[PDB]
């Protein structure tokens, strides 16, 4: 075929130049958008299905793509830049991580799933060119796979299916046909593309149908190109995308909160049964605990025991008692988010003031004695030195805001100009959206600051010019 | 799917030798080692071994001396297997069963291992049970090629002291008890009843006519089977209308002799009774049944191991060759070797027939009518198998 | 395979002095696997 | 913290080693009190066989079918023989990585001492003490 | 291979370790 | 591969019989694992000092105490065998 | 940005590594005693390429007779008037593998002992499950038979 | 770093500080657990020749 031979020579030329690990993403703000805005391709699936093994086999390096028998090896989006023209996104496994005993397991898992689903829902229009749902060879359909398909059909994201563990069939064409038949029965579509391929980065001879995957991902990465000059290697490197707008990134974070990503330890109980077991066990504990009967129904509402509403991927509600406090501290700790900004500027000024006034000695009381000798000045001076120069304890600083927009939101300094600056064109009025296609951003950038957050070293309080205590 | 990459092929070329001792040493090493390893691991494949080496250019395989060596090594391999030997060769020069330690306890005593001592413990326990009169339960009689015959358990020798063998009858054996039994003849005179097989029930098996699961339905000549049924009905004996009927092999031999050549079928159809139909074939059938049975027993056993398994099952009545015990397997193999020896010796035409490997030469050395009968029988077998394959495909 | 570390025992005290011995040296020429000289 | 009593009182139902005592895997006599080579599993029951607890040899406390140790030191009685849970449930024979033909178990009911019958046994035995009669 | 003989386990260091443990 | 036989690395016996540094006679035809090259010095010193730990649970060549002197070992005279001792 | 040579092997791979991951006596002529001297003369005097064509055509005819007797039609059948093709397809014959023991032993007994007068050993019978392997075997045999 | 600064979580009462005095051989004899470690050919021949 004319186009198939051109994309084949392109995929070979791009991948033959080498690759490297670009950036790991845990927060929605720190994304490769900027000078590193390549067309991206992600591989999602349940834990221990071969996602990182396929990445390591495509990248031709076993040590680069870290894979292991224990689940939970990948706990955040791993961006791999192949040939300086494409991005391969390695995603965390959606399911129960057995054998992984990392501290703060609930918070680390909730952060892993939050960045996963919010990245897919946001950049589905670009530069995420194709989503690959990696499923195990003979593993049946589980509620985790149901949650994935519900998320995809609600966001209207086209996805391809990769059946890994191809050696499990051992050349059984009949079993593979029944496996894809079970997939087509659960999905409900015959035209969904499915590619079965195993990956062994240790020995190249064990790999089968693996060179066809890099040709496939290049096909979906170049489908945006229109001209044959763009289909060339220079046209793909010039292809870049625009950053998301504030309105669409705020909507996806509101619909998909960090507290909603709480999955069971097993992979057989659905989210409905997992939240029902919490309700049943909590109702029994209240009716059995004597101190629980000492509380009032209004106090239980304040303690979120008897009881906006957090909806999961499937659309089921989770009570506030189900969310552990480690996750709440996680969302408020994530930099560049509304929760972290709300913690700094005050979540509830009237409520926080009365709370702080009650927990302290008083709003106007100073140097009071509750109903020995005080610390000497020579001690306070010594304690201040040990805190500042040894323990490295520092004070908080302020957060800045655009003055031109904060004073008046409906001016041109804030943006969102409905006018058309370009005159004499007919295609600009039709082309719109939060993320558009801009050619050559990798070499030109926006102008001034182009890298996103958490990209450069020694920024902000971590400057190496004046030392730590100077801040 | 499964697809091989590439396979190599080596041309068949007889080994040339400048002097006689080189040929002697080569044939000894190669042929004797292959024959002994075959008789030790799978003595049934001796026919396949002989066929392959004759193809590679070994002329003296079907001789009386080589056949006597083969049967002797098969008997001694069964003896070693019952002793508990794992490898027949200790060195390329001497066998493992002829290793005697010197300057030790005894100068002629066979060097025993713990596995051999435990096997002798089993043998002595069986012998003591036999002497007491109660039922001797020899453990390795239920041992076969696939493993234990009936028990799905797993056993291994030598057994340690933590999980030893328990006897519900309380018979005990000890290395101190087996210490006097150290020489070959001394242990044979004691455990002969368990090391030697029984070849009596097979004396007339290979010399009897048999068919490869062929019945009246699988007969290629429907007119022949229907005329046979009509003759049996004219005779005052009831007939079975079903296709799965028990017909004697001696009668099916004459049926195939008729269905092979149509001239004899038409000449016998006009007769009065199946008695006369067999009587008119008796003279020509006697000089051909022996030859066709010899040719079948050599061809069906010299080509493929699975064909050897099927042949042994069909001729010995065994339900499963992996389930039948090794003693009767060795007995059947030894009887087959004796049958081959008889065919080679008592019949002068047997040795050239055995040396021949192609259809042209077997037709040149065999009667044309006998070859037609044999080809018709094997083609009926192949047609039955092909119909089974077609039912599988459909 | 065999790793080397500090010690602080008598084996290490011996090794620290024995590993300072100068091994016998011999200048070996480059072999000629492609162009065998005695083949010409 | 352990939440089980020590030195279980057998004043209500004394647990003593019987004079005649055979094994479960072996049906052969064992030593009574001279050697603790046997394994006593008492439960306070006269249910046949070997009332007030059966007995096992240390070497023979293993499964009788696969001749292997026990998983959680819990055997399954099967028509007079002691099997393991993988043997009783019908699973395949699994060879353990640890010791093969012997299990981790104490001698002379030392491992089965922290659970069983304690004092008081029944409710009518306490009222016998607190009543003057 | 296919061998018809008595069940014999080769002397393995693991087997030696198990025997020493017993 | 190595010049010396492989039983000196892992003896043919399941217990590890025939492990250690074996010195051979100059005029002999057998070859041992006692080599003084700068590449063989590490493993020779390892066998002399650390010993060799077998998977059966025993030290074969040097358990502890006085280290062996491979320069004064009597010359190698053969190979092991399962049937006899040597 | 895209510095594989600067980053380690744990962070990136170079173009060189990516490319190389994928990359890395006396003879005496013997004739089988099965055939005759005139037959050997004919088969060794005809040709090599013509002998390969002879092998191909004969095996094609034999296996096509076999499959048409079995009932699995290997002929291309058009769907307009339901006709049969002219001749067998050589590419389909080459792609046709002999997996069934029955059909493979039948075809080898028909073509090898019929028009070739050869007899393979046990290992050769095991290996001769493909038409390509049959061709290779008979080619090696005729090459050894050549003077 | 846990516990002590130089020694870390390695407690003085538990184990030895430095378990490498001089040299240590990481290799373990017969780690493959092969049935016959004498070599490809040693003692009795294995399998029929050719
Ligand atoms: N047989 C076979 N095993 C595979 C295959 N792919 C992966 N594995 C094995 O499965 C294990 C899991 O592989 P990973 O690459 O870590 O899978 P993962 O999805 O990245 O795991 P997480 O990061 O926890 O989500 C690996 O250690 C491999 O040994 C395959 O294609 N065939
Ligand atoms: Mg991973
Ligand atoms: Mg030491
Ligand atoms: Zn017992
Ligand atoms: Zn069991």
């Amino acid at each position: 075929s004319p186009q198939d031979e051109l994309v084949a020579k392109l995929s070979d030329e791009v991948f033959s130049r080498g690759n490297m690990h670009l950036k790991n993403v845990d927060v929605v703000s720190a994304l490769p958008e900027g000078l590193h805005s390549f067309p991206e391709v992600c591989f999602i699936g349940k834990p221990n299905v071969g996602k990182s093994s396929i990445i390591s086999c495509l990248l031709r390096n076993p040590r680069l793509g870290r894979a292991g028998r224990v689940r939970g090896t990948t706990r955040l989006l791993q961006f791999f830049n192949v040939g300086d023209a494409l991005l391969l996104v390695d995603t965390p496994g959606y399911g129960g991580w057995k054998g992984r005993h990392l501290p703060q397991s609930v918070a680390e898992r909730a952060s892993a799933f939050a960045i996963l689903f919010r990245y897919l829902a946001l950049r589905s229009k670009g530069p995420l060119k194709r989503v690959y749902w990696v499923m195990e060879a003979t593993k049946p359909v589980q509620p985790r796979d149901e949650e994935i398909f519900v998320f995809l059909r609600n966001e209207q994201i086209p996805f391809s299916i990769i059946i890994s563990k191809l050696d499990y069939f051992g050349g059984d064409g009949a079993a593979l046909r029944r496996q894809v038949e079970s997939i087509y029965n659960f999905l409900g579509t015959e035209d969904v593309p499915v590619l079965g391929v195993r990956a062994d980065s240790s020995r190249p001879e064990r790999c089968i149908n693996m060179t066809a995957l890099q040709h496939d991902i290049t096909h979906y990465c170049t489908t945006d190109l229109v001209r044959v000059e763009d289909l060339s290697y220079s046209g793909l490197k010039e292809l870049s995308y625009a950053p998301p707008t504030f309105d669409e990134v705020r909507a996806v974070e509101e619909r998909y909160p960090v507290e909603s990503f709480i999955v069971p330890q097993d992979d057989n109980l659905s989210l409905q049964h997992f939240v029902s077991l919490h309700q049943e066990a909590k109702s029994r504990h209240l009716a059995a605990s004597p101190m629980a009967m000492r509380l009032s129904t209004k106090e239980k509402l304040g303690a979120n025991l008897i009881g906006e509403t957090i909806r999961t991927i499937n659309g089921v509600c989770i009570p506030k008692s189900m969310v552990p406090p480690s996750v709440v501290q996680l969302a408020a700790g994530q930099a560049g988010s509304f929760a972290a900004f709300a913690q700094h500027s005050g979540a509830n000024a009237y409520e926080e003031f009365l709370t702080g006034d009650a927990t302290g000695s008083g709003t106007f009381l100073e140097a009071t004695g509750s109903e020995p000798r005080e610390k000497s000045m020579r001690r306070c001076a010594l304690d201040k030195v040990l805190k500042r120069y040894v323990a490295c304890g520092r004070k908080q600083r302020s957060l800045h805001m655009q003055a031109e927009g904060y004073m008046c939101p409906w001016l041109a300094g804030a943006g969102q100009q409905a006018r058309s600056a370009v005159f004499g064109v007919t295609r600009s009025r039709a082309h719109a959206g939060g993320m558009e296609v801009l050619k050559g951003l990798k070499r030109t950038g926006f102008g001034g600051q182009s890298y996103s957050a958490r990209t450069m070293k020694n920024r902000g309080r971590s400057t190496k010019k004046t030392g730590f205590w100077a801040a | 799917t499964y697809m091989p990459q590439k396979a190599w092929f080596e041309p068949y070329t007889p080994k040339k030798f400048d002097m006689e001792h080189q040929r002697i040493s080569h044939n000894f090493y190669n042929l004797e080692t292959k024959l002994i390893w075959t008789a030790f691991d799978t003595p049934e494949l001796i026919g396949i071994l002989l066929h392959d080496e004759t193809i590679k250019g070994a002329p003296h395989l079907y001789d009386a001396e080589f056949l006597e060596s083969a049967v002797h090594w098969t008997r001694e391999s069964r003896y070693w297997r019952c002793i508990g030997i794992t490898k027949p060769f200790y060195n390329k020069t001497t066998l493992r069963a002829q290793c005697w330690h010197d300057r030790g306890l005894q100068v002629g005593t066979l060097v025993f291992s713990q596995a051999m001592r435990d096997a002798l413990m089993d043998l002595e326990r069986a012998v003591r049970r036999k002497e007491l009169g109660l039922e001797p339960n020899y453990v390795w009689d239920r041992w076969g090629p696939v493993g234990f015959i009936d028990g799905a358990r797993t056993d291994h020798l030598p057994r340690f002291a933590h999980n030893p063998y328990v006897d519900p009858d309380g018979v005990e054996v000890t290395e101190v008890d087996i210490a006097p039994f150290n020489t070959h003849e001394q242990i044979k005179e004691r455990y002969g009843a368990f090391i030697d097989p029984d070849l009596r029930p097979f004396e007339g098996v290979f010399r009897a006519p048999s068919h490869g699961a062929l019945t009246l339905d699988d007969v290629p000549h429907q007119e022949a089977v229907r005329l046979y049924r009509d003759l049996m009905e004219k005779a005052d004996m009831p007939v079975m209308l079903g296709n799965g009927a028990e017909i004697p092999p001696m009668d099916m031999r004459a049926l195939f002799h008729l269905s092979a050549n149509p001239e004899r079928m038409k000449a016998a159809s006009e007769l009065s009774s199946w008695r006369e139909v067999r009587g008119m074939l008796a003279p020509v059938q006697e000089v051909c049944d022996e030859k066709v049975e010899a040719l079948r027993l050599m061809e069906n056993t010299r080509h493929d191991a699975a064909r050897v398994r099927t042949f042994y099952e069909e001729k010995c009545g065994f339900s499963d060759f992996m389930r039948t015990p090794d003693k009767v397997i060795t007995a059947a193999v030894l009887c087959y070797l004796q049958e081959l020896q008889r065919i080679c010796t008592e019949t002068d035409w047997g040795k050239p027939l055995a040396r021949c490997l192609t259809d042209l030469e077997r037709v040149n050395v065999m009667g044309k009518d006998a070859f037609l009968v044999y080809r018709h029988i094997e083609d009926a077998i192949l047609d039955k198998k092909r119909r089974v394959w077609a039912t599988r495909f459909a | 395979p065999v790793v080397f570390k500090q010690g602080q025992g008598m084996f290490s005290h011996q090794l620290k002095r024995l590993l300072q011995k100068k091994s016998i040296h011999r200048y070996n020429w480059d072999p000629l696997p492609m162009y065998d000289p005695r083949k010409l | 913290r352990p939440h089980f009593p020590a030195y279980n009182e057998d004043v209500d139902r004394p647990m003593v080693v019987p004079p005649d005592a055979i094994c479960f895997n072996c049906d052969k006599p064992i030593d009574a009190g001279d050697v603790n080579s046997y394994v006593w599993i008492p439960a306070g029951n006269a249910t046949v066989p070997t009332p007030q607890g059966y007995f096992f040899h240390f070497g023979c406390f293993k499964c009788n079918r696969c001749k292997y140790r026990l998983g959680h030191n819990k055997f399954y009685s099967k028509d007079g023989k002691a099997w393991c849970i993988p043997c009783a449930l019908g699973r395949d024979v699994r060879v353990p990585t640890r010791r093969w033909h012997t299990s981790y178990v104490n001698t002379h009911r030392t491992g089965s001492r922290l659970t069983g019958h304690f004092f008081p046994r029944h409710s009518h035995q306490m009222e016998f003490l607190f009543d003057p009669n | 291979r296919e061998s018809r003989h008595l069940p014999v386990l080769p002397m393995t260091p693991r087997i030696v370790f198990e025997h020493a443990n017993e | 591969k190595n010049s010396w036989p492989e039983w000196m690395d892992n003896g043919a016996d399941g217990t590890g019989y025939g492990i250690g540094l074996h010195r051979t006679h100059p005029l002999s035809r057998l070859r041992g694992n006692l080599k003084r090259s700068p590449s063989h010095v590490p493993r020779v010193l390892g066998m002399m000092i650390q010993g060799v730990w077998h998977k059966s649970g025993v030290k074969l060549y040097f358990r502890g105490g006085k280290p062996p002197n491979p320069s004064v070992h009597p010359y190698l005279t053969g190979e092991p065998c399962p049937l006899y001792g040597w | 940005r895209f510095n594989p040579e600067s980053v380690g092997l744990t962070r990136g791979t170079s173009a060189f590594a990516w490319k190389w991951w994928h990359t890395q006596q006396e003879r005496r002529s013997h004739r089988p005693p099965a055939w005759d001297d005139e037959f050997a003369k004919v088969v060794l005097n005809m040709n090599d390429a013509e002998i390969r064509e002879y092998l191909m055509s004969k095996l094609t005819d034999v296996i096509f007779l076999e499959t048409q007797r079995d009932g699995y039609e290997l002929r291309r059948l058009d769907f307009e008037g339901k006709p049969l093709t002219s001749l067998p397809e050589p590419r389909i014959i080459e792609n046709f593998v002999l997996e069934e023991e029955t059909i493979r032993e039948r075809v080898i007994y028909q073509v090898v002992e019929g028009v070739f007068r050869l007899s393979p050993t046990s290992a050769d019978r095991r290996e001769l499950r493909s038409v390509a392997n049959i061709i290779d075997y008979v080619l090696t045999h005729v090459r050894a038979a050549r003077p | 770093k846990g516990g002590r600064a130089k020694f870390g979580t390695r407690a003085a009462e538990s184990g030895v500080w430095n378990d490498v005095g001089g040299i240590t051989s990481r290799v373990v004899a017969n780690m493959e657990q092969n049935p016959h470690p004498g070599g490809d050919d040693f003692g009795p021949p294995r399998g029929p020749p050719k």
